[PDB]
């Protein structure tokens, strides 16, 4: 059962890293 | 504006509602002592005070509570096998509820100087601004505690109007709470004298008291006021964080090495006990004497209280157990039941074949069988090929002496064998392996798990005061070069 | 105080008082030398303190010991009214207790908060005294039985009863429709009703031979109650004073 | 300027947060205990024998029950209506096993509530209104005392009192219904007629002024931030509610006094609970409900049942099964 | 046990003569129209 | 096998102070659109 | 009582919640198997 | 306890000490109402007169 | 701002702030305190050690009771 | 004895909701003092 | 230990009405 909540932490770690590519601060000058 | 490591900080110049925050703190560490006490009342155990321990059961708060004299509980039971009839308020219940009770009072004042922030107490009449004379503020708690400690070991140690402190034997059989005249020798610092502690208490009161009062009296001098900066209050955090970590290293070390605070029968027995077979060596010098009164050697052995065979197991090791191995040790073997007795191994020629013992490192050690002399006499082959010291070519035989096989001879192969492999390790015990579901992993002590807790803490506060003294020493320029 | 002076004191003045447990004294030792074919037609047995066996460490050793334990039952243990016909065989005072308020539910608290209920009672009891005449210093002994803490009548909190209710826990279906059904279980369905035994030693004082009664002091240990069997019985010591009255 | 003096100024002050008066040194500390005893007793307190037959029944956090089956158990049926306080038990332990806590937090309990309705008047006469509310507040102490204290007296044991908890009050409910006929009293069903009328009317009277509300929001606003504290006009329009509750039934049949409707508001649900108070009172002291059990007969005398004689079936059935170890002879006397 | 008997008879009729004299003195004085 | 504990150390250790920090965002997003003037407060 | 003189705002950008989210994920992955050893 | 009673007083010294409380009220009182006879003031819950 | 009967009575113990005394003061008995307090220091922890042995003093387990 | 999911169960739902409403409090309130000028943002 | 959970949400549970009589929006007119 325990399967259930790694994989859940694995997917919510990608998700993190897929939000902060493509809906990141624009830097601006 | 202000980042999130830094949120703190508004209250660096509001006297009171520092105030309110070190009281929110203090409220928040009395509720978890109050709530830590009620939940180890639930989950004790005191049926069996001999085989079954205070820190056989994962107790951490109730042996601070019993260190300093509070034994009686409101259940009827005594920590010390006793009935109790009647107790006090000051039982193990009374203590916790009136620790919830100064949490709430404390969170409560703590409201109220929240949000009456604006006294003029905290204010200079020569600026107008809020301040506080710190050298003096200084003197006034350090002469307050200076008063607390002498009272604390002239009359709660020393039982001239207390109850005393835990006082055990040399080998934790026999202990119980009594006054303790103070040591004023050179064995007032022995660690391990319990007097020590009340002479201690008085002089540092005699002399905190005096020093409170050269505080209060005489102001510092200009160039040690410009040097520590003693007009900000981060260099007495910084100083305040060097003395507490100075302080936590030293209580973890007396905690794992030992000493008249830190008794046996509260936490355990340390490290160093088995390295050195101490109390193995005790049991073998009174069967040494109990044989040379006169008495057969099964009577000699069963004279052995079971508290101390059960000392010298490993099992209550505290450098034993693992960092993710949770809960008591009681979850590790499961609750002793009784002793099975001291084994004998004898071979064809009838020597005395021991067994040598695992060390505290190894987690797997390999059954070996040695003689007087140290010679491999007999042992359990990995790999039965070409073995010359097995344990059937050289007939090896176990003879049980006072315990629950007591008078037991067994001239079997497999179950010499199984008895070798039990008695690798300390003495035989037998165990409930049910009542906890026991798995088969050992656990470390309330010894250990204090040590390894504040060894860390006091590391993480050394950089702590390192970051804080370097933040007073340089304020001005703690914003840009 | 003696029964005489009970006597005279109302219903009224002695409700509430709480002396209704007490047994009444006896002055003026003497010796009754009773004739044979009489009996005692009064006997109040009063237990004062009581003990339960439990093992307790002293010094890292474990041994059977009585520990105390205060009464949770308020004022009822006490037994009166018993009554019994005094023979002799060999010269020998016996008892054979045969009638009267003998029983009495009680239940007791050990330290640790553990409960300890247990029938305290006198029944089918042969004394064997040490002589005849009841006098200063007499000695009786002897052995009962002790019936079923619960009777057939009683039901489980389940509704399962001996004489009478469910002979199976209903709340558990699953636990049938499986070949070897509630067997886990059947320890606790079968409710048995077994006697116990119980020891008794009575020790005779002073004896009044105007009033023709006895008084002096009892040590009893007899056996606990069992849940119909679901647990084993403790073991319950108990002493305490008497008063008796012999008619000839 | 005394020192009285200065007290009671500061006890009959009105500007406290909240108010003391003369009242409140009575239902401060008893409501206090009662509290604290009851919150303790709800978490360790030990089993209680409540038949009297050395049956003890557990009711406590800390003895496998969870918020429902847990309940404040009531003293034991061998004391019956004699007085229990802690210092006539000969130890506490015993105390706790005779079930003198519920004596303790009931006794303080129905002392605080009228203290509470006393306080109540007396911050009305401080702050010149006119002193009525605290009759309303009188049906429900007067209902918990019939249950509490009035029931235990007439049966003869506080025993037979309603426990402190949710099972038990089911429990209490159940019984009653099977010893005396609640439900087929007409006290009862005037209790249930107020109550239902209650919430009816509650609704209603919600429905219609919420309907009616004078626009003076947007509609990206929450609609009650129209309405300012301290106002000087009715935020609702009265004509507009009147007209659609006269035209929803009929003309004549209408309340137009808003004083009128707010009374009859404040009678309907104090009377009906003042009225099942009543009915409990009275059944108290057995003058149950109705009995039609066989009261339809035929030609030749064979009875014929009715709706009645089913719920006296049920009321057989819940009655020979309750404290089924309690009674030794036929009669529930 | 008689000791806390006496304490709490203590603080009962501590309270009770609180309310006693408490309204006791002119009370329907006490009223915001005089 | 596994400690029945761990699942409520885990998850309470990944959401509690996971929502802290989302709050912390939230509130200085919504402090920030309210100190320049717009259609939102 | 009194309005505070001492009172100040609290700020995190949107790259600092990430590496928060980042760092607390991170450490569940890394403790989670040792917890439920 | 059934034991009737005057009140519950069942020790002189619960009596002796129930009394100091009502006495001390009885004094605080006293302190503001003392040498007071007449000032009939004969009107409806007047008492204006202190 | 806001005087309260406590802080009347406090008052004095904080009135007093910023004052300092010229040239030096009594720091050396600072240093001769503290280098005192070094010397007790190295003293309990060698015999703690058993790195500085004394007559009737054995860093060992004993009876107390 | 009792379901070992319904810690879980009970725990989150008490949690995630209280720190999703307290979350909606304190950025109305950053918003609100945000509006006003002052010594916050 | 579903002992603690019920403890712990009572607690909580009065730990909110705490705050909302003590910790409340003061109305003004
Ligand atoms: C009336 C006050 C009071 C009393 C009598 C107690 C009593 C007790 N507390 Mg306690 N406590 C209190 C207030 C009090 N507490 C407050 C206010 C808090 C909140 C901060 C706590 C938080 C607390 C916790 C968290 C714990 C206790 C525990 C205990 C028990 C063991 C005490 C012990 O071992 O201390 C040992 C004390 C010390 C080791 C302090 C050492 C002092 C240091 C070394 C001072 C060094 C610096 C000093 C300034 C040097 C200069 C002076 C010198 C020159 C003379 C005992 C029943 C323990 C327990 O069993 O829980 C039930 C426990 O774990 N308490
Ligand atoms: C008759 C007078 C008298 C007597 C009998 C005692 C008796 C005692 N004092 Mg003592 N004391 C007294 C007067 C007295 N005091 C006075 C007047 C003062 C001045 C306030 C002190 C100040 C004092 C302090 C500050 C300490 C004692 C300690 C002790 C105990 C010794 C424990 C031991 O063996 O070392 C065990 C401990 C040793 C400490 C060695 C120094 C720490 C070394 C570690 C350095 C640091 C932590 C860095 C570590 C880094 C590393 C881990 C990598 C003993 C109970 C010690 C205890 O606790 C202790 O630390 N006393
Ligand atoms: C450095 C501090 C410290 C140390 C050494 C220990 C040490 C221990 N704790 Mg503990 N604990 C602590 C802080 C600490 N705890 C705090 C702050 C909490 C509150 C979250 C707890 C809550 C806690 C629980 C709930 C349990 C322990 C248990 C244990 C034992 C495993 C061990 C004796 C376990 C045990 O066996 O105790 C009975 C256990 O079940 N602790
Ligand atoms: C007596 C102990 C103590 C006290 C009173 C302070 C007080 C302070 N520190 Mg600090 N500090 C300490 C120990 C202490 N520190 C130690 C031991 C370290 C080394 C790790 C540091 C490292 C440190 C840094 C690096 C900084 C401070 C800063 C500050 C200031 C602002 C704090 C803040 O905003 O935190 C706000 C904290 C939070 C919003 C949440 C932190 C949550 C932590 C990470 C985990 C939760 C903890 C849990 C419970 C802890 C249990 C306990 C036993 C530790 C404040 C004056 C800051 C400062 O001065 O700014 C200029 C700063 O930059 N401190
Ligand atoms: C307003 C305050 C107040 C009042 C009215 C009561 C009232 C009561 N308490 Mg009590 N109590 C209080 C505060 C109060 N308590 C506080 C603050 C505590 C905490 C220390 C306690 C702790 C406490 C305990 C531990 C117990 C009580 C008990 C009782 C009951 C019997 C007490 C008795 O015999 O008094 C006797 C007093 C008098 C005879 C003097 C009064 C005389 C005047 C004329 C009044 C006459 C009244 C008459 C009927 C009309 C009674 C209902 C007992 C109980 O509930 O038993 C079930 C009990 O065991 N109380
Ligand atoms: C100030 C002196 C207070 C004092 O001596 O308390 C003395 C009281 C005496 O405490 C008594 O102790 C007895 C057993 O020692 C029983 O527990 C009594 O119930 C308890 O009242 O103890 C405390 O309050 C400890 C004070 C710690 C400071
Ligand atoms: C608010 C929530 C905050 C959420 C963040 C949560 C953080 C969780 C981190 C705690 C991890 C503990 C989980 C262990 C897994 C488990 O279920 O254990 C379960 C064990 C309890 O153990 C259980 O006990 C039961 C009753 O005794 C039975 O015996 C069970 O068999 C036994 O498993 O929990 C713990 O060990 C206690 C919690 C941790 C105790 C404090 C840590 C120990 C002190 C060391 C501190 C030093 C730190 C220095 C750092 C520098
Ligand atoms: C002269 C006339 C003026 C008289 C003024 C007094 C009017 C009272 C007259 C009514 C008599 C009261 C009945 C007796 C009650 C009594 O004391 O014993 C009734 C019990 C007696 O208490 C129990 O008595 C038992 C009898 O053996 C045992 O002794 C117990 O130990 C003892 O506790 O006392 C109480 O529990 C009741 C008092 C609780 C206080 C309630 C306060 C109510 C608010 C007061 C409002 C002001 C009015
Ligand atoms: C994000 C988190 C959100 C937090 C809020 C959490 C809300 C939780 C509410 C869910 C309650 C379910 C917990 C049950 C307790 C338990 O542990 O169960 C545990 C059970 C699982 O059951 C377990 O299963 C295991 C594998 O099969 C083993 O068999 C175990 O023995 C068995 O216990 O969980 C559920 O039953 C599934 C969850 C609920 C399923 C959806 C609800 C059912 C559909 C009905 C929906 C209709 C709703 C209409 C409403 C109008
Ligand atoms: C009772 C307990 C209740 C729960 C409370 C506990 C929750 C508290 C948790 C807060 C900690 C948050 C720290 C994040 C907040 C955060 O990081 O903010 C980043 C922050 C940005 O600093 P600035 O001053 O630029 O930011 C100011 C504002 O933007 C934010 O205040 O920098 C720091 O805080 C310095 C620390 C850098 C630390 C870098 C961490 C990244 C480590 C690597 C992550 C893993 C990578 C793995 C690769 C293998
Ligand atoms: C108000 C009031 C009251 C009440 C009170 C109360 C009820 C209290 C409680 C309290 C409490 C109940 C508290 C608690 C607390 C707790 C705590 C404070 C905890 C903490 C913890 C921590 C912090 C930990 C951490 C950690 C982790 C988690 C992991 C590992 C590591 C560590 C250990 C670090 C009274 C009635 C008295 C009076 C009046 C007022
Ligand atoms: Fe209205």
């Amino acid at each position: 059962m325990e399967a259930l909540v790694y994989t859940f932490l694995l997917i919510g770690t990608l998700m993190v890293i897929f939000f902060a590519v493509f809906f990141r601060e624009t830097p601006r000058i | 504006a202000l980042p999130w490591y830094r949120v703190h900080t508004v209250v660096l110049n509001d006297p009171g509602r520092l105030i309110a925050v070190h009281l929110m703190h203090t409220a928040l560490v009395a509720g978890w002592a109050g709530s830590m006490a009620l939940y180890e009342l639930a989950v004790f155990d005191p049926s069996d005070p001999v085989l079954n321990p205070m820190w056989r059961q994962g107790m951490f708060v109730m042996p601070f509570m019993t260190r300093l004299g509070i034994t009686d509980s409101w259940g009827g039971w005594s920590i010390t096998g006793e009935s109790v009839s009647n107790p006090g308020i000051w039982s193990f219940e009374g203590v916790a509820l009136s620790h919830i009770i100064l949490s709430g009072m404390c969170f409560l004042a703590a409201i109220w100087h929240w949000v009456y922030w604006d006294l003029e107490l905290f204010r200079d009449p020569r600026t107008g601004e809020p301040a506080l004379d710190l050298p003096k503020i200084f003197g006034i708690h350090l002469f307050l505690s200076g008063l607390l400690c002498f009272g604390f070991g002239a009359f709660h140690v020393t039982g001239l109007f207390g109850p005393g402190i835990w006082v055990s034997d040399a080998y934790g059989i026999t202990g119980k709470v009594q006054p303790v005249a103070p040591a004023w020798g050179a064995d007032g610092f022995n660690p391990f004298n319990p007097g020590g502690i009340a002479a201690h208490h008085i002089a540092a009161g005699i002399f905190g008291i005096f020093a409170g009062i050269f505080h209060l009296t005489v102001r510092p001098p200009q160039r040690l006021y410009r040097a520590l900066r003693m007009g900000n209050i981060e260099t007495v955090l910084s100083s305040s964080i060097s003395a507490v970590f100075f302080a936590a290293f030293v209580t973890s070390g007396t905690m794992w090495y030992g000493a008249a605070a830190t008794p046996i029968e509260l936490f355990g027995p340390t490290r160093y006990q088995w390295d050195s077979g101490y109390f193995q060596q005790e049991i073998e010098r009174q069967v040494e004497t109990s044989v040379s009164e006169g008495l057969s050697e099964s009577q000699a052995w069963s004279r052995i209280p079971d508290k101390l065979a059960f000392y010298d197991y490993i099992g209550n090791n505290p450098a034993k157990g693992g960092l993710f191995r949770a809960g008591p040790m009681n979850k590790g073997d499961g609750i002793a039941e009784a002793w099975l007795g001291h084994p004998i191994f004898r071979d064809k020629e009838g020597r005395e074949l021991t067994v040598r013992r695992m060390p505290a490192f190894f987690e797997t050690f390999p059954v070996i069988l040695v003689d007087k002399d140290g010679i491999i006499r007999a042992d359990i082959p990995f790999r039965r090929a070409e073995s010359k010291y097995s344990i059937e070519q050289v007939g090896v035989t176990v003879d049980f002496y006072g315990g629950k096989l007591n008078g037991q001879t067994f001239k079997d192969a497999p179950t010499v064998k199984k008895f070798a492999r039990k008695a690798q390790l300390g003495e035989v015990f037998e165990f409930d392996r049910t009542s906890l579901e026991s798995d088969g992993v050992f656990r470390s002590s309330p010894r250990g798990w204090y040590t390894y807790g504040h060894a860390n803490f006091a590391l993480l506060f050394f950089f702590g005061h390192l970051w804080h003294g370097g933040r007073t020493i340089f304020r001005d320029v703690f914003t840009g070069i | 105080l003696t029964k005489s002076q009970i006597n005279e004191l109302s219903y009224l003045q002695v409700k509430g008082t709480g002396l209704a447990n007490r047994c009444a004294e006896v002055v003026g030792e003497d010796s009754i030398k009773p004739k044979p074919g009489a009996k005692l037609v009064d006997m109040c047995i009063e237990p004062k303190a009581w003990a339960v066996e439990e093992e307790v460490g002293k010094a890292g050793k474990t041994e059977k010991k009585f520990v105390n334990s205060k009464v949770m039952t308020r004022q009822t243990y006490t037994l009166d009214a018993i009554e019994g016909p005094i023979t002799v065989d060999g010269g020998k005072i016996t008892f054979s207790e045969k009638e009267g308020i003998d029983y009495a539910a009680t239940t007791v608290q050990l330290p640790g908060g553990e409960r300890v209920p247990f029938l305290f009672t006198v029944k089918d009891l042969v004394a064997k005294g040490n002589g005849d005449t009841f006098k200063p210093g007499f000695q009786m002994g002897g052995d009962f039985n002790t019936p079923s803490y619960r009777t057939g009548l009683f039901l489980d909190p389940k509704g399962r009863g001996g004489t009478t209710g469910y002979d199976m826990a209903v709340a558990l279906p699953a636990l049938q429709l499986g070949e070897e059904g509630d067997a886990e279980l059947f320890g606790e369905n079968n409710k048995v009703f077994d006697i116990t035994q119980g020891r008794i030693e009575m020790e005779v004082n002073k004896v009044n031979a105007e009033d023709s009664e006895i008084g002096g002091v009892f040590v009893a240990t007899q056996l606990s109650d069992t849940d119909m069997g679901s647990k084993t019985p403790k073991k319950v010591l108990t002493k305490g004073i008497f008063y008796a009255k012999v008619e000839q | 300027v005394s020192l009285w003096e200065r007290f009671c100024a500061w006890i009959t002050s009105t500007e406290n947060r909240l108010y003391i008066g003369w009242f409140g040194c009575l239902m401060f500390p008893t409501l206090l205990t009662a509290t604290s005893c009851f919150i303790i007793a709800f978490i360790a307190a030990p089993p209680v024998d409540i038949d009297g037959i050395r049956e003890p029944v557990s009711g406590s956090l800390l003895y496998g029950n969870n918020i429902i089956s847990g309940a404040v158990v009531p003293s034991s049926n061998a004391i019956g209506m004699h007085f229990y306080p802690i210092w006539e038990a000969a130890s506490v332990d015993e105390w706790l096993y005779n079930g003198g806590p519920y004596q303790l937090i009931v006794l303080h309990f129905l002392l605080g509530v009228s203290a509470y309705m006393g306080r109540e008047w007396e911050l009305s006469y401080r702050l010149g209104m006119r002193p009525w509310i605290f009759v309303a507040f009188s049906a429900p102490v007067a209902a918990a005392s019939a249950v509490f204290l009035v029931y235990p007296i007439g049966q003869g044991s506080f025993s037979d009192g309603m426990p402190l908890g949710i099972s038990g009050t089911f429990n209490f409910m159940l019984v009653f219904q099977a010893e005396h006929n609640i439900l087929m009293h007409p006290f009862h069903m005037a209790g249930v007629a107020g109550v239902f009328g209650g919430s009816l009317f509650s609704a209603m009277h919600g429905s219609l002024v919420t309907s009616s509300l004078i626009r003076e929001t947007t509609e990206n606003e929450s609609t009650n931030y129209g309405y300012k504290f301290g106002q000087e006009e009715e935020t609702y329009n009265i004509v507009a509610a009147h007209g659609y509750f006269g035209r929803l039934i009929f003309q004549y049949a209408s309340f137009n006094n808003s004083r009128a409707l707010h009374f009859f508001l404040a009678l309907w649900p104090v009377v009906g609970i003042w009225i099942t108070a009543m009915g409990i009172s009275t059944m108290a002291f057995n003058l149950n409900g109705f009995n039609f059990n066989q009261s339809v007969v035929d030609s030749q005398g064979r009875v014929i049942n009715t709706w009645a004689d089913i719920l006296n079936r049920a009321n057989l059935g819940i009655e020979v099964m309750h404290e089924r170890n309690a009674h030794n002879f036929p009669l529930d006397l | 046990m008689l000791t806390l008997k006496i304490l709490v008879y203590t603080t009962v009729i501590f309270f009770v003569s609180l309310f006693i004299f408490g309204f006791l003195s002119s009370d329907p004085s006490r009223n915001p129209n005089r | 096998e596994v400690q029945f504990g761990a699942y409520l150390a885990v998850l309470l250790g990944t959401f509690l102070p996971a929502l802290f920090l989302v709050n912390l965002f939230i509130q200085t997003e919504a402090r920030k659109a309210g100190k320049a003037g717009g259609q939102d407060s | 009582t009194g309005p505070n003189p001492n009172k100040q705002a609290v700020e995190l950008n949107r790259t600092s919640l990430y590496w928060g989210l980042l760092l607390i994920f991170v450490l569940a992955v890394l403790f989670s198997s040792y917890f439920f050893n | 306890a059934r034991f009737a009673n005057g009140k519950p007083q069942s020790i002189e010294a619960k009596y002796i000490m129930r009394s100091p409380a009502e006495w001390d009220r009885f004094m605080r009182f006293m302190d503001r109402y003392a040498e007071a006879n007449g000032l009939g003031f004969s009107s409806x819950x007047x008492x204006x007169x202190x | 701002a806001l005087r309260t009967r406590l802080g009347e009575i406090l008052r004095p113990l904080n009135a007093e702030y910023g004052k300092v005394a010229p040239g030096w003061g009594t720091t050396p008995i600072m240093g001769i305190v503290m280098l005192a307090f070094l010397i007790f220091l190295v003293i309990i922890l060698q015999i703690y050690n058993s790195s500085l042995i004394i007559e009737n003093v054995d860093v060992d387990w004993a009876n107390g009771i």
